[PDB]
RNA sequence: GGCGCUGCUGCAGUUGAAACGCCCGUAGUUGGCCCCCCGCCGCCACGAGGAAACGGGAGCGCUCCAGGCAGGUUGGA
RNA sequence: AUCCGGUCGAUCCUGCCGGAGCGCGACGCUCUCCCCAAGGACGAAGCCAUGCAUGCCUCAGGACGCGGCGGACGGCUCAGGACAACGGUUGCACCCCCCGUGGCGGUCGCCGGACACCGCUGGCAACCCGGCGCCAAGACGUGCGCGCAAGGGCGGGCCCCGGGCGAGCAGCGUGACGCAGCGACGGCCCGCCCGGGCUUCCGGGGCAUCACCCGGUCGGCGCGGUCGCGGCGCGCCGAGGGCCCGACGCCUGGCGGAGAAUCAGGGUUCGACUCCGGAGAGCGGGCCUGCGAGACGGCCCGCACAUCCAAGGACGGCAGCAGGCGCGGAACUUGCCCAAUGCGCGGCGCGCGGCGGCGCGACGGGGUGCGCGCGAGUCAGGCGGG
């Protein structure tokens, strides 16, 4: 890391995101409808009592492969052990793209992938599709029709082996087409 | 099955062993050791099948009981011991010393070497890792382990090892323009110079080399062995890693019965 | 399997019994086999089991196939053990020297 | 298994599709007359051995004159066809292979060679003399009427030194 | 016996799937320890060797007040809260993550320093401290934990409010 | 296989067997012409990587042959 | 790259019926010589008499016995199972692994007693066992030693980005627990190797007189269990998940591939059996020992069948090699040998496999003459062969 930190003079003020995260943590403590207190495993919970600010209050990482961390994950207040940026999982294996078929589950979506199958006797093709279940971190929000890029992780449920890592929005009320990519 | 395999059918043996499909249901199964099953040769297949010092299995055993064979300076009394690439093969009573390399058709050949050369070995650095109480180790293509290596040695370099102390005296860095030889695939056995290194994030890194006649070829980074710095540190067969085409090979074959 | 014909009842066709605290006890059978362990021949003969001359190769046995005493500390066996210890120290000494060399090397680098 | 399960075997002749055609029925017996042929199978074999060398050439002729497959296999085919004497030296073109007939194959049989050099008065006497171990090829006694003689080995066809006709 | 093989589940479309083999040894499961509070640890042979310790009837643990870093060995007094089921609290079953009351004696030597949480010093002034188990007693035979603080402490104090 | 009597190449539907009584219409299939020198598919070519036996195929007279991998510096491309 | 006979009083068509070729089995008739070579698979995974198919090497003349390594590989079969299995292609930053080959080796004065073989006595129809007693170890048990096995609390940066990565991964320090493993002939531990477990993408039978299906079913939270991830299991929360691009259900005289039969090109049909993978050992289940088995030439139980018996009991698994019964149109010797190719222990073992026997399933070569010499047989010696 050859270069070192150019000089803005509003940095320490702009770290008011510390009180932001702190009061979000203290709001989670008051929602007595919950049964478990949710917290990241990478973070002490004694760093919140301190005032010198010297220690970070939220954990995040980079996933590699030229995919950059969204700022909504860096400055969010949610808890997700299955989020690839702020949870306890990793991305490795195949990386694919598809379209959102359904977003009706809890932090889970269905993805529709399209492809062609050649039949040699008839010298022609047929159009085919498959459905893939994927995990949706709160740092993204999607609707049906949007393009997504998903990447492989370890097994996460009976049907899920992938995680949403990029979103390309698609306007509502547009003609739905084959769109293989 | 319910456990490990101990047999190996003759039709299932590796194709570069040049085993013939009659004269046996079974083939020797190499014992675990310094080399893997696919990229090796059982020692018996050299003494009986190739050099005819023995003529059967039973009398191939008695040569290895009285310890007439040294591999890398040690007598191996095991007929299916896996010998492989760069192993030193020395039979004293006949005064024959060989180095085990590949020919231009992906098969093992023995190259005669001098007594001033059989005291060292070239190994490929496969990995660097922290062992017990956090100490550094390096592992080679021979299943060899060295603690406290000099910090310059990095993965894909090659090291030179004296064959009595088992320590390092020299190392060659993996770079552009280094002399190299391919150890597997379908360009196995031929020798060239590196002229490209293309990394692909997540996937295999490919190497482009060029022969001494200028023919260019490609393979994966897991198959390129450095043999020196613009000059091979060892001796190589007479063909020197140049592969003919089928027509020139045919004319050389026509010329042998001629 | 099947077991236990009785806690002794009428069924049994056989019983096994031992005599305590004494037709009358007359015969005394000899012990066919003699002590074999090295200590087994020092408790018999009252010898101490702690000295630097424990050899004990008295050969009598009253010519009674069985002797070949076990657990005897000879001279060569003593040398063997001492040699193994003297090499188990050399390993540690050379290992600590190599560790020191590597630490100094990284210091220079 | 046993080792014998791995041995190969193959049929070496093709029977015709219409058996009862008159013109080839008598054309097929003029051939049994000019050569001491035992039965129709020895004709079938011949045609089968033609039908392969005809299939190769037509595969290469569809190709281009500078491809390596042509340069390699056509040269092999011509070099094999010149040694057996099925084709002669002056025709060293791959297109000269297509106009070949069975009679060219039948003319290099040992039974035919010994007739040509007049060791035997006819072809039937030649077959009888072959069966009697009376003839050697290059000092080697050959018992097979159907033997195929290479042009290298046609200078050296004689009566065997060990014989009752010596 | 008990198996965690997936061959007995329906597919994702709900369809019944067939059986193509009998039970394999490598897919077995065992029964749980149900470790009781207030000392036995059994040994279990596993695949390849690899002894597992399985605790029944543990009493003590080693606990850490992380913020000031005061680590002692203390006696676990009572399981007071559990996220999964209130049945696991009624029986004082020791599992990972349950909230317990531990003995205040070993930490009374920490009553002097100020600038130390009064939400921990006032806990110490009484008879017990609220703490959380952090180990798996059925897999390693041990029950250690940390002392609660921050918003977590308040969340569980309201969960155990005298209401 | 004959068989273009299963028809993608390549059948038949006025009268021999065969065009729904007709109109609307979703899924599906299909869709004029135009900018070239960017991206993403398809597509064409060349590579890398993984098994032999079988199937092709270079060389070799088990006396020929179905075979086999031989052999007289070699070879199993 | 081919057609031909049959509709009429005669004629041109459409259209089927029949003939002509190759392969696989069964039946009939017939057969001189030599080489190669399949051989109880075909809705009976029906039942089995008899013999053989697994042994080889620390402590005393030798056996015997103890201890050790192997018996989870090799051989047989195709019953089950249709988003399985299987084929190509990925991953484990969610894993386990004997032997072998490199490393590494720091741990808060020579101990004890007893078991088998064996002696002396017994029970029982036979299967199988009892009692008392002298005796060893490269067997146990306890251990002499420079503290360090598992797990746990803190030690990260608050645009966005070497020990080692594409990826904050792996080590180390420091407070607490704990006291494991290796030490009575020095090895716990670490890398590789082969092997396994799961896992990504694509391919992966027929029927619509089977159009709607599923309810641990689809997702979330927390624990447990596992070698390990995972609705794998359990508690709680939500209403999801699949479908005419054919879901679900039913049927199959359904093992998959590498391949095979046919033949201009495009295709059609079959994948019992040689190699690779899977599954089973009369049918359900359960398990111990081990690195590795849900093992059947291991054990336990239920069921259906048989075996010996003094009537009390004991006892079995040929879809191993021969052989037999039954069934069917349909398929061989109750041979010799570890000499070869290989495997376990090192010298043996081995119905793996090899060699003969029966064998017109099928392949290849040569005869029953030529104008006058041969082969088929006969008897001897070679060569070959355990
Ligand atoms: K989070
Ligand atoms: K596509
Ligand atoms: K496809
Ligand atoms: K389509
Ligand atoms: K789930
Ligand atoms: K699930
Ligand atoms: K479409
Ligand atoms: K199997
Ligand atoms: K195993
Ligand atoms: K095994
Ligand atoms: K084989
Ligand atoms: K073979
Ligand atoms: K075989
Ligand atoms: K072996
Ligand atoms: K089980
Ligand atoms: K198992
Ligand atoms: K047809
Ligand atoms: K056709
Ligand atoms: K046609
Ligand atoms: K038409
Ligand atoms: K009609
Ligand atoms: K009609
Ligand atoms: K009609
Ligand atoms: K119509
Ligand atoms: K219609
Ligand atoms: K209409
Ligand atoms: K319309
Ligand atoms: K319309
Ligand atoms: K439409
Ligand atoms: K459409
Ligand atoms: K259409
Ligand atoms: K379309
Ligand atoms: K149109
Ligand atoms: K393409
Ligand atoms: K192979
Ligand atoms: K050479
Ligand atoms: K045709
Ligand atoms: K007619
Ligand atoms: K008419
Ligand atoms: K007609
Ligand atoms: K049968
Ligand atoms: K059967
Ligand atoms: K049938
Ligand atoms: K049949
Ligand atoms: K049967
Ligand atoms: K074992
Ligand atoms: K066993
Ligand atoms: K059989
Ligand atoms: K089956
Ligand atoms: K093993
Ligand atoms: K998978
Ligand atoms: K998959
Ligand atoms: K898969
Ligand atoms: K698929
Ligand atoms: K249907
Ligand atoms: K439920
Ligand atoms: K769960
Ligand atoms: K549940
Ligand atoms: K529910
Ligand atoms: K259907
Ligand atoms: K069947
Ligand atoms: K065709
Ligand atoms: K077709
Ligand atoms: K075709
Ligand atoms: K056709
Ligand atoms: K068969
Ligand atoms: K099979
Ligand atoms: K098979
Ligand atoms: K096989
Ligand atoms: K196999
Ligand atoms: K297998
Ligand atoms: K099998
Ligand atoms: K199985
Ligand atoms: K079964
Ligand atoms: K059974
Ligand atoms: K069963
Ligand atoms: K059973
Ligand atoms: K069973
Ligand atoms: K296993
Ligand atoms: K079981
Ligand atoms: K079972
Ligand atoms: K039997
Ligand atoms: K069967
Ligand atoms: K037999
Ligand atoms: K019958
Ligand atoms: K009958
Ligand atoms: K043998
Ligand atoms: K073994
Ligand atoms: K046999
Ligand atoms: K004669
Ligand atoms: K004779
Ligand atoms: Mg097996
Ligand atoms: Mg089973
Ligand atoms: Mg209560
Ligand atoms: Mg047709
Ligand atoms: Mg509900
Ligand atoms: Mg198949
Ligand atoms: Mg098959
Ligand atoms: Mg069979
Ligand atoms: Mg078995
Ligand atoms: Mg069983
Ligand atoms: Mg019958
Ligand atoms: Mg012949």
């Amino acid at each position: 890391r050859h270069p070192l930190r150019p000089d803005p003079d509003r940095e320490r003020r702009a770290l008011e995101r510390a009180e932001n995260l702190r009061k979000a943590a203290y709001e989670m403590a008051e929602n007595q409808h919950e049964r478990a207190y949710h917290k990241q495993s990478q973070i002490f919970q004694g760093r919140f009592l301190r005032k010198d600010n010297a220690r970070c209050l939220r954990f995040y990482k980079s996933i590699g492969m030229g995919y950059h961390t969204p700022i909504t994950a860096i400055n969010g207040t949610y808890i997700d052990k299955k989020c690839p940026f702020t949870g306890n999982v990793s991305i490795r294996g195949r990386i694919l793209r598809g379209v959102v078929h359904s977003a009706k589950m809890q932090r889970s979506i269905i993805v529709r992938r399209d492809y062609l199958h050649f039949v040699q006797k008839y010298k022609r093709y047929e159009r085919r599709h498959k459905h893939v279940a994927a995990h949706l971190s709160p740092c993204f929000r999607v609707k049906e029709g949007d393009i997504v890029t998903i990447g492989e992780c370890r097994p996460l449920s009976k049907t899920i082996r992938f995680n949403v890592i990029k979103v390309e929005p698609v306007s509502e009320a547009a003609k739905k087409r084959f769109s293989p990519f | 099955a319910r456990g490990v395999r101990k047999h190996l059918k003759r039709l299932n043996a590796p194709k570069h062993w040049l085993l013939d499909k009659m004269g046996g249901i079974w083939a020797p199964r190499p014992t675990n050791g310094p080399h893997g099953l696919r990229e090796c040769i059982p020692l018996i297949l050299i003494l009986r099948n190739r050099l005819h010092y023995a003529n059967t299995y039973a009398e191939t055993s008695m040569i290895l009981q009285d310890k007439n064979v040294l591999i890398d300076g040690k007598p191996r009394t095991d007929p299916t011991f896996p010998v492989g690439f760069m192993d030193v093969f020395e039979i004293p009573k006949v005064h024959k010393t060989f180095r085990v390399l590949y020919d231009v058709k992906g098969r093992f050949t023995l190259v005669p070497i001098q007594s001033n050369e059989a005291g060292f070995k070239l190994c490929r650095v496969q990995k660097i890792f922290l062992g017990d109480k956090g100490m550094p180790y390096l592992s080679t293509h021979d299943a060899r382990t060295i603690r406290f290596p000099h910090p310059d040695i990095k993965t894909n370099d090659t090291i030179k090892i004296n064959l009595k102390t088992g320590k390092i005296d020299e190392w060659y860095k993996f770079d552009i323009g280094k002399i190299v030889m391919v150890t597997g695939g379908r360009n196995c056995g031929r020798i060239g110079t590196i002229q490209a290194i293309d990394k692909h994030m997540g996937s295999y890194t490919m190497i482009r080399m060029k022969d001494t006649e200028g023919t260019e070829f490609l393979t994966r980074l897991c198959n390129v062995f450095v043999i020196g710095n613009d000059s091979p540190a060892v001796a190589i067969p007479t063909t020197k890693g140049i592969r003919p085409d089928i027509i020139k090979n045919r004319e050389l074959r026509l010329r042998s019965i001629a | 399997k099947s077991i236990r014909g009785c806690i002794v009842g009428p069924d049994l066709h056989a019983l096994s019994v031992v005599l305590v605290d004494a037709g009358l006890t007359d015969v005394v059978v000899p012990k066919r086999l003699v002590p074999k362990r090295a200590s087994k021949i020092r408790r018999l003969f009252g010898l101490p089991t702690t000295k630097v001359d424990p050899k004990d190769q008295m050969l009598v046995c009253e010519l009674i196939l069985k002797p070949k005493v076990q657990r005897v500390v000879t001279d060569e066996k003593y040398a063997r053990k001492q040699r193994v210890i003297a090499e188990k120290k050399e390993i540690m000494r050379k290992s600590l020297q190599q560790l020191e060399e590597y630490k100094a090397l990284l210091s220079r680098m | 298994p046993r080792i014998s399960r791995h041995r190969n075997s193959s049929k070496t002749y093709s029977t015709p599709k219409k058996p009862f055609t008159k013109p080839r029925l008598d054309a097929e017996l003029k051939l049994c007359g000019e050569y001491g042929l035992k039965c129709k199978r020895e004709i079938y074999r011949a045609r089968y051995m033609l039908a392969k060398i005809r299939r190769t050439a037509r595969n290469l002729l569809t190709l281009d004159e500078n491809d390596i497959k042509r340069r390699f296999e056509g040269a092999a085919l011509l070099r094999r066809l010149h040694m057996l004497g099925i084709l002669d030296e002056e025709k060293d073109q791959l297109d000269y292979v297509l106009g070949l007939r069975i009679e060219d194959i039948f003319k290099r049989r040992l039974q035919s060679v010994i007739v040509e050099s007049k060791l035997a008065k006819s072809v039937h006497h030649a077959r009888n003399m072959i069966k009697a171990r009376h003839i050697s090829v290059g000092g080697q006694i050959v018992n097979i009427p159907s033997y195929m003689v290479r042009i290298s080995n046609t200078s050296r066809v004689a009566i065997a030194d060990t014989s009752s006709l010596a | 016996g008990i198996t965690h093989d997936k061959m007995y589940k329906r597919s994702k479309t709900g369809a019944v799937q067939g059986k193509w083999h009998k039970k394999r040894k490598y897919n077995l499961g065992r029964q749980p320890a149900n470790t009781k509070l207030i000392q036995k640890i059994s040994t279990i042979r596993c695949r390849g060797g690899n002894i597992k310790r399985r605790a029944l009837r543990l009493s003590h643990g080693s606990f850490a007040w992380g913020s000031a870093d005061i680590s002692h060995k203390a006696r676990i007094l009572q399981v007071v809260y559990n996220s999964t089921s209130n049945e696991l609290v009624r029986t004082n079953t020791l599992v990972k993550g349950c909230v317990v009351q531990i003995d205040s004696a070993p930490f009374k030597s920490a009553l002097s320093n100020d600038t130390l949480d009064k939400e921990i010093l006032d806990q110490i002034r009484g008879d017990h401290i609220l703490a959380r188990i952090s180990s798996r007693p059925g897999q390693v035979g041990t029950a250690d934990g940390y002392i609660l603080e921050g918003p977590e402490l308040l969340f569980y104090q309201k969960k155990l409010a005298p209401k």
